[PDB]
RNA sequence: AGCAUAUUAGUCAGCGGAGGAGAAG
RNA sequence: GGGGCCCAAGUCCUUCUGACGAGGCGCCCGUGGCGGUGGAGGCGGUAG
RNA sequence: AGAGGCGUGAAACCGUU
RNA sequence: CGAAAGACUAACGAACCAUCUAGUAGCUGGUUCCCUCCGGGGCCGCUGCGGUGAGCCUUGAAGCCUAGGGCGCGGGCCCGGGUGGAGCCGCCGCAGGUGCAGAUCUUGGUGGUAGUAGCAAAUAUUCAAACGAGCUUUGAAGGCCGAGUGGAGAAGGGUU
RNA sequence: CCUCUGGCAUGUUGGAACAAUGUAGGUAAGGGAAGUCGGCAAGCCGGAUCCGUAACUUCGGGAUAAGGAUUGGCUCUAAGG
RNA sequence: GAAUGGAUGAACGAGAUUCCCACUGUCCCUACCUACUAUCCAGCGAAACCACAGCCAAGGGAACGGGCUUGGCGGAAUCAG
RNA sequence: GUGCCAGGUGGGGAGUUUGACUGGGGCGGUAC
RNA sequence: AUCCUUCGAUGUCGGCUCUUCACCCACUAAUAGGGAACGUGAGCUGGGUUUAGACCGUCGUGAGACAGGUUAGUUUUACCCUACUGAUGAUGUAUGUGCUUGGCUGAGGAGCCAAUGGGGCGAAGCUACCAUCUGUG
RNA sequence: UCGGCUCGUGCGUCGAUGAAGAACGCAGCAGCUGCGAGAAUUAAUGUGAAUUGCAGGACACAUUGAUUUCGCACUUGCGGCCCCGGGCCGGGGCUACG
């Protein structure tokens, strides 16, 4: 049982937890190096 | 019985997210205080995505101009 | 190798719990990803039989107590009413 | 290096960074096993590892146990580190590789220098009464050998 | 050097209303 | 009142260096003596 | 690279000679 | 709010959050260089500014290391050597967020303890083979759960 | 308590040994609370069937008071639709 | 000391007290057995605490020292308690 | 009844105070 | 009596164990008196005493007080150093056998499960002033 | 040292034509940032041959020419009025208070 905006808020935190591409580690000005990821047991939603 | 024993039962939720702030601010007027400047400063105009405003600053920079265009080639 | 995937098909598919698969066609089974049925069909994955709970022993006492039998004065735990 | 070679031709040197391996047991190893024909230390490792000879504990002993075999070293505590023998037997088979990469007698070999340095630190978590929480290291290793031909 | 008038102070917090200044005149 | 595009003069000789230094001509411009370029008045700039 | 995904690189502490 | 214990009010004889607030304290703790005199002097030291040294420096600045040579009553300083790679210092003045061993000081790092305490609630594992560099899987035994250690949901989680 | 359907691998490991002290269980001759602040804990009783049951009482109770006997296996008899 | 209630009186009470029966390792007086530890090993691996440390006698001393004084003396590294 | 003032009542509530010396402090005492 | 030490804590009465007192009963040969931080709580226990609940009496207008009585009331940590007890070492050429309950293996023969199913008898070993062993110039 | 702090100067411009703020979405191959279903940007003007981590723009040589959601209600719940198209479905415009 979930509500339409519940359900639209899980999908957008379910697209944020893929690591970088690799490619954008040649980038120029790089200075990032691996992902603000989550975990479902170590960290909470908000919610 | 009022530490961990207590703390396994919490099935429902007092708060939800908000429609105006997003919150997890149905008064007309928002909720702002002047004993928390930092709450203040975590919300106020410039911590958003300001697409209204920079351009009324842009448009102010040559004075609300409208109905023209630059001159054609 | 690991047949976990085979063995959960072969009991869904058989209506099982008894699932025995055969321990030298290991290679044969652990290609069958989907094909279950027709490792059913050849043998080579069995539904193994219920293990046997018999009621001999119940039938020949209650026949016994029939007669009148254990049920004296020391094999009586509740009150008569 | 510490310690570079006297004879750098004829010597052959194997190293190994943020080895998963108890410092303190890894140091007494080595140091039983310093100053051995290569031969002898590979021979000595594997019988580390099945319990027929000892590794004295001569620094690191706080509890460590007594051993009759500790007492071919003149000492009374001993034990048979298996994880510190098996990475000093890798080490050697890739000392003795880098030999024979350049040419040395193999059977000639002894194990002139080694070296067990500490590591960085590895981190992970232990929970404890009254909700409170210690940490749980891993006491990594760096180590080093150079072994040298003598006969 | 306690404390009640006093002081802190018409100040902090609270509410309402602006302008490019306001208010005043 | 805005916006845009421009406008002086060494990369000279020897030499150090991994590559605006040093020694000379002090040479050249100067109403022009901050930054970049592998310690610069002699690329953007600056003055007018 | 006695600069090796990191300028220099002290002390506490440890290994080895 | 309390069938009353000042009990409970998100781990209470007046909750929690922010502000007033760096609240006040005759009270506890700490309060940083040298020498001299009685019971002031520092060709001591740090950072920056005005002057000056036709000062120093990639033919190597600062910083750091050093069982090297020395100077000073000392605060300290000079030189040798190393490694380091880009700036720095003397003198005359000016200025200050200017000198630490303490404060159950703050932050960060690291020891002995120590290869130590320990990895002991819920009866229990064994044989063979397979893959593989090297408690898993399969088969066979022996066991356990027996208002379940079974089969399904609600809340919660959010892709597990 | 034991089993079948279903499930599991002994609950953050394993091996050797079987010292003390411990934690959790079992037994103990003769005595029987002498122990201890105190029979603490732990041990006596315990189910059914047939007998029997005091003081006192608000006449409801007390009451499973207290106390005694019996209980297996097997083969029958009688009764109960 | 009399609804700041006085007195009593069955049933009831994880309420306080005394005695008796029965029972028993509570005790005389301890012993043995089982399981899990502890123990030793492989792997893994903390914390509390820490001026410096760590053998005594007496003396004096902030009137009970570990160090000071005078004596006794003192022998690596450890293990289980 | 309401608005304003006046008198009473008002530990229901508010704020505050509840000396010093002293063979510890309190009681006593006054050597305040 | 004093207030020198300790109030950023030296655990506090008694008993028990090991190297209050009083009164009475009995035995004994005698049932002497004391100290060791009123020896001894990381040795125990927690009856007393010194929190918070509650009762009574007295006192107080009251909140409350009472070396007045009553009842119920969490006793933490050693793995460090030393000391001590032991231990290495250093220097110096019968699950046995019957019986038995419930269940299980189709029955029997045979067995197993019930964290040792229960019970009888019981080898060895261990062990008791619960020794018909020894104890000195 | 592409950041702060402090001082000074000029200006001093939000919103029902719907703001500040929030949500969601948008790139050939997460965040920040930039944008709004025309979504990593369209047009115009100036500039002038790049963008770049990776192949992938015929860049007319007049190098035109590279560089949404936040009438009644808050569950996408339920309407009503007028038009348009397709045969009830879809589209557009309206419908807050003072």
């Amino acid at each position: 049982h979930k509500t339409f905006r519940i359900k639209r808020f899980l999908a957008k935190k379910q697209k944020q937890n893929r690591p970088i591409p690799q490619w954008i580690r040649m980038k120029t000005g790089n200075k990032i190096r691996y992902n603000k990821r989550r975990h479902w047991r170590r960290t909470k939603l908000g919610l | 019985t009022k530490g961990t024993s207590s703390f396994g039962k919490r099935r429902n939720k007092t708060h939800t997210l908000c429609r105006r702030c997003g919150s997890k601010c149905p008064a007309k007027r928002k909720r702002k205080y002047n004993w928390s400047a930092k709450a203040k400063r975590r919300n106020t105009t410039g911590t958003g995505r300001m697409r209204h405003l920079k351009i009324v600053y842009r448009r102010f920079r040559h004075g609300f101009r409208e109905g023209t265009t630059p001159k054609p080639k | 190798s690991m047949l976990r995937l085979q063995k959960r098909l072969a009991s869904s598919v058989l209506r099982c719990g008894k699932v025995w698969l055969d321990p030298n066609e290991t290679n044969e089974i652990a290609n069958a990803n989907s094909q279950i049925r027709k490792l059913i069909k050849d043998g080579l994955i069995i539904r193994k039989p219920v293990t046997v709970h018999s009621r001999a022993r119940c039938r020949k006492n209650t026949l016994a107590r029939r007669k009148g039998r254990h049920m004296g004065i020391g094999k009586r735990k509740g009150t008569a009413n | 290096y510490s310690l570079d070679p006297e004879n750098p031709t004829k010597s052959c040197k194997s190293r190994g960074s943020n080895l998963r391996v108890h410092f303190k047991n890894t140091r007494e190893t080595a140091q039983a096993i310093k100053g051995m024909h290569i031969r002898k230390a590979t021979k000595y490792l594997k019988d580390v590892t099945l319990k027929k000879q000892c590794v004295p504990f001569r620094r690191y002993n706080g509890g460590v146990g007594r051993c009759a075999q500790a007492k071919q070293w003149g000492w009374t505590q001993g034990r048979w580190p298996k994880k510190s023998a098996e990475f000093l037997l890798h080490m050697l088979k890739n000392a003795e590789s880098n030999a024979e990469l350049k040419g040395l007698d193999v059977d000639s070999l002894v194990i002139e220098h080694i070296q067990v340095n500490k590591a960085p630190k590895m981190r992970r978590r232990t929970y404890r009464a009254h909700g409170r929480i210690n940490p749980y290291m891993s006491s990594p290793c760096h180590i080093e050998m150079i072994l040298t031909e003598k006969e």
